[PDB]
């Protein structure tokens, strides 16, 4: 979430705590602290592209292809519609 | 000269849903102040370090109070604004019953258009006084805004 509270941007915020409180001072509305922390991020600000082109290219590491069976005719007919 | 007198003087009432068209004050109290407001205060000081003087604004409600005759149709309507829980009423971006209170002093035509505001304390039942002779009841009302004075 971005909290602007008073000309002062705060981007990159996640509600770390909240407290209700319902007391007899207050019978219709209930007050409630809330508490806010930044995400501490490398990159303040981020290079991103136009088109969906020319991404750098992401690396999946080992994957340890799993196991299926479908024998290659099944493949061929599918290849084939 | 300057006519500083109070003859005259009317409040018409309109609540948000309570009174929707708004009642009348005429009748006002014999005893305590008509209408009694404390003083605003919307600016603040402090002191800086070197002796200088720091100016800004602060959050001013305008508490008013406004007196009537025990017993009256004004005293009953306003009783009847008191007794009105926040509750009980839908909510808009707005205030729980939003009620505004136009001020007519005098032939001058001084018209006040206190809105924003609600109703805060007033006396449930009539206080009976020593003399014998039922205490003037004071209903207090608070708003945050203050503007539109003419004349």
């Amino acid at each position: 979430y971005k909290v602007i509270t008073r000309g002062m941007v705060f981007e990159r915020m996640m509600c770390t705590s909240e407290a209700l409180n319902q007391t007899p001072d207050m019978i219709s509305a209930t007050p409630a602290r809330l508490t806010f922390s930044q995400v501490l991020v490398q990159n303040p600000k981020p290079i991103m592209f136009r088109n969906a082109g020319d991404s750098s290219m992401i690396d999946r590491g080992l994957a340890l292809a799993e196991d299926v069976v479908g024998s290659a005719g099944d493949l061929f007919d599918y290849a084939v519609n | 000269m300057i006519n500083v007198s109070g003859f005259g003087t009317g409040i018409v009432i309109v609540s948000a849903s309570s009174f929707p068209m708004g009642f009348s004050l005429s009748k006002f109290a014999d005893d305590e102040s008509p209408i009694s407001s404390k003083e605003l205060e919307p600016f603040g000081y402090e002191m800086l370090y070197d002796g200088g003087l720091f100016a800004f604004d602060k959050a001013a409600p305008l508490e008013v109070s406004v007196s009537v005759i025990a017993g009256s149709e004004d005293d009953i309507n306003l009783r009847i604004l008191l007794n009105s829980k926040k509750g009980s009423f839908r909510f808009l971006p707005g205030i729980i019953p939003d009620m505004t209170t136009l001020v007519a002093t005098l032939p001058d035509g001084g018209r006040t258009v206190l809105s924003n505001g609600t109703i805060i304390k007033g006396p449930a039942i009539d206080t009976i006084q020593n003399t014998g002779r039922r205490k003037g009841n004071t209903y207090t009302f608070v708003f945050g805004s203050y503007l539109g004075a003419q004349t």
